[PDB]
């Protein structure tokens, strides 16, 4: 899983 | 000199303490937090709650033999109340106890300090109405992003942007990002605010509360709208208050893309189906993978230990081949939020966010390669895919 | 050399794999134990599950192509099935995995090591028969008094006595003792044996087992009736066995009053509800306070510090004036048990046991001082009272 | 709360 930011 | 004393209809009395105790605490250190606040003048009785964060309080209709205020258990109230025969209820303080008599049952409560309860907030100044359904629709819609307490408080919070007559509310968990706009009433001209309220206090008042047809926001007027601490919803003979966040929330406006290089239309239903089945042998629910091609969408998901799904389902794609990966949950989280009979996808790379939006026949009059201007819609959800091995 | 392959109708195969699963421990010391065994034969597919101490099994039709056994992991089968489209079910071994294709869906799964999947019990003779739907209710009516881990393992099975063609089940936790007689059609006349069955298991059985009008109990014949140590159960297709205690039952018999000093007849849904609003009160120490006098009953509980209730109901009352107490929860699920619109309690003494038992019209014919027989009744509920202060 | 037996 990604992050949308970070 | 006064004691309350009073007569009620069941219905009316059963209903306004259940949606009253809805909003109160479990084992609260200042014990007459756990108190149901009653208070009878006039024609009327008022029934609030209260722990320092969200206040409930209703009115109702009220045969006054004397009028007077009471504090008593409130989960212990409720039980009773909801256990009443459908009789009139008669409410009585006397000295140190409450008795509360409906038919040929007969309860004797003792009171509450009344003297150290807090006073309830007074709701801000009223600043607009809106729908109560569509408010209700658009927090539930929204909701569904926002993250739990375990995250940061900021992401804790739906984020409620009031522009004129045009309101945003927005949520994310560092994930899956929902904003929703909506036209609503103001009452105060080219209002321009935005707030941070406790997501899961402002769904819950969307689910059991907010009834009637429109429903009052009370943020305050002029420059001092959400500058007050808390928002006020005021419906029917109800209104409530919510203590206000103060982190401030992410630019989450600079997540949305510009444009897409791949589009999707599909049925929600069939696709929601279709994930279900397939989400049944990833490791942890962690992992389905969605392949566009042609004018064919193929699902799959799976490991050798556990076991490996696919399907197969007609798509309208439009733009270059794709394959992608999303969480089964997150994703039916938005198909559930779209509230459409299809749903569009837009698209970029498999290591970027998609946009889940509903269709619209304007989707339908795409053919070429791309890429396609991000079309405006009320509701959008920006869903973060999951990396490919 | 033989590989299963099977066609299969959705709703056959879901249901058939939804009652098997229900008999599927969580986790087990043993991985094969989680497994749902699938035997394809002839015309028919078998759908078999184990945990050594229960097994469910049951047959269903079947288009066979090629006659197997696999073992799959039974709570994803289950899930998987439950989720198909209503299209056949085509289900293939492929080596080491099992392809199992619905419509647009395909599944893959892996086998599990059926080498090492111990052999499901064979049921003893049968011994007779029994209607499901009384069968079942009796089992419910018992249920309710047997204990749970908190006690002793005699206490937590349900006690099946027959002797010939009428057999007692018995259940008690130490505080409440129940017991149902009904009549079955035995195999062999002056057939008289008793064993001691899991509770939770069979009251499981109830639930979701026993289709059709009537039920094969499977315990042995003749001298060996018991002295297999387990209990069968046969009703249509489906087949499943108990593991049954070695622990002795306690002499429940001699626990049950010959003479009342006092009766009350009342009406269940009355009373049920009375005691319900009245509990409310009463907290930890859960004592509801039952007083009789004349033709009054006059219900109180609760403690200054919570709260005081009461609550007066008609009663045709007979014997001695009683102040007797009980548990709450205890009572009420007695009065649920008795599934009679009216209910007759026998009283002794507060510190002696009181009789429930469904009321009859002889009961209304009785106007005396006492004592009174006890009656015979196919079902008694025996609570054991509280110390009052 | 008394026991049947004990």
């Amino acid at each position: 899983q990604l992050p949308l930011w970070g | 000199l006064t004691d309350l004393k009073v007569r009620l209809v069941r219905d009316d009395f059963a209903d306004a303490v259940a949606w009253v105790a809805r909003s109160l605490p479990s084992r609260p250190t200042v014990p007459v937090l756990a108190g149901v606040l009653l208070t009878g003048s006039d024609d009327g009785l008022t029934i609030s709650s209260f722990d320092y964060e969200v206040s409930a309080e209703v009115q109702i209709p009220a045969e006054i033999a004397a009028p007077g205020t009471v504090l008593v258990s409130g989960r212990l109230l409720s039980e009773i109340t909801r256990a009443l025969p459908n009789k009139p209820v008669d409410l009585s303080v006397e000295g140190t106890r409450v008795s509360l008599t409906c038919g040929s049952a007969r309860f004797s409560l003792p009171t509450m300090a009344v003297e150290d309860y807090p006073a309830l907030p007074e709701l801000p100044a009223e600043t607009g109405s809106v729908p109560a359904d569509l408010f209700a629709e658009a927090i539930g819609q929204v909701a569904v992003a926002a993250g739990r307490d375990d995250t940061l408080p900021m992401l804790t919070g739906i984020r409620v942007e009031i522009s004129g007559d045009r309101m945003v509310l927005a949520a994310t968990d560092r994930f899956r990002l929902a904003v929703r706009e909506l036209t609503w009433t103001t009452k105060t001209p080219d209002v321009e605010a935005a707030v941070l309220v406790p997501a899961k206090t402002l769904a819950e008042a969307a689910k059991t509360g907010l009834d009637g047809s429109e429903v009052q926001l009370a943020l305050g007027a002029g420059p001092s709208v959400g500058q007050d601490g808390l928002l006020g919803i005021r419906s029917e003979g109800k209104r409530s208050t919510t203590r206000l966040l103060d982190a401030e929330f992410p630019k989450f406006r600079q997540l949305l893309p510009t444009e897409h290089t791949a589009m999707a239309t599909i049925g929600v239903g069939e696709l929601t189906e279709a994930i279900k089945r397939v989400a049944l042998v990833a490791d942890r629910g962690a992992q389905v993978r969605m392949e566009f091609a042609d004018d064919v969408l193929h699902l799959s998901a799976g490991a050798d230990d556990v076991g490996r799904a696919e399907e197969d389902l007609p798509v309208s794609f439009s733009g270059e081949p794709l394959t992608i990966a999303f969480n089964p949950g997150y994703l039916t989280d938005g198909l559930g939020a779209l509230h459409s009979e299809r749903v569009t996808f837009g698209f970029t790379t498999p290591s970027k966010p998609a946009v889940l939006r509903p269709a619209t026949e304007a989707d339908a009059a795409l053919n070429g390669n791309g890429p396609f201007p991000a079309a405006e819609t009320d509701y959008v959800y920006l869903l973060m895919p999951v990396r490919l091995p």
